[PDB]
């Protein structure tokens, strides 16, 4: 998902060790800013889930 | 089995009913606040914690 300038970044690469390693530095990337969103994302849904478990604490207390 | 972590409780909400009672212990106090304070914390604890207006009766109790 890197951006089109990474795309020509890497096109402009002539040696292939250059080019594989710079295409693996996207991959990397894309990799940490999935897991970055997917840690956001889990976290969330564990402190709503949480807080309708707040709800039903109070509804067994009542 | 009331007892748990209850992130309720660990919002001050036990300092606005149990600290409260306590610093009321010590007060020759009549009856009309009595049951004002008893309505009032009833409807905090029926209800949540985070939103402001659990913020203005907070400070109402204060």
């Amino acid at each position: 998902g890197a951006e089109s300038h990474e795309l020509q970044d890497v096109l402009e690469e002539t040696n292939i060790p250059k080019r594989l390693y710079k295409a693996l530095s996207l991959l990397k990337k894309e990799f940490e800013l999935s897991k970055l969103q997917q840690r956001l994302g889990r976290e969330v849904e564990e402190k709503i889930k949480q807080t309708h478990r707040k709800y039903l604490l109070q509804e067994q207390l009542k | 089995i009331i007892k748990k972590e209850l992130g309720l409780e660990k919002d001050d909400k036990d300092a606005i009913e149990e600290k409260f009672r306590e610093r009321l212990k010590e007060l020759v106090v009549p009856k009309h606040v009595m049951d004002v304070v008893d309505e009032e914390l009833s409807k905090l604890g029926l209800l949540d914690n985070h939103s402001s207006e659990f913020n203005v009766t907070r400070n109402y109790l204060d």
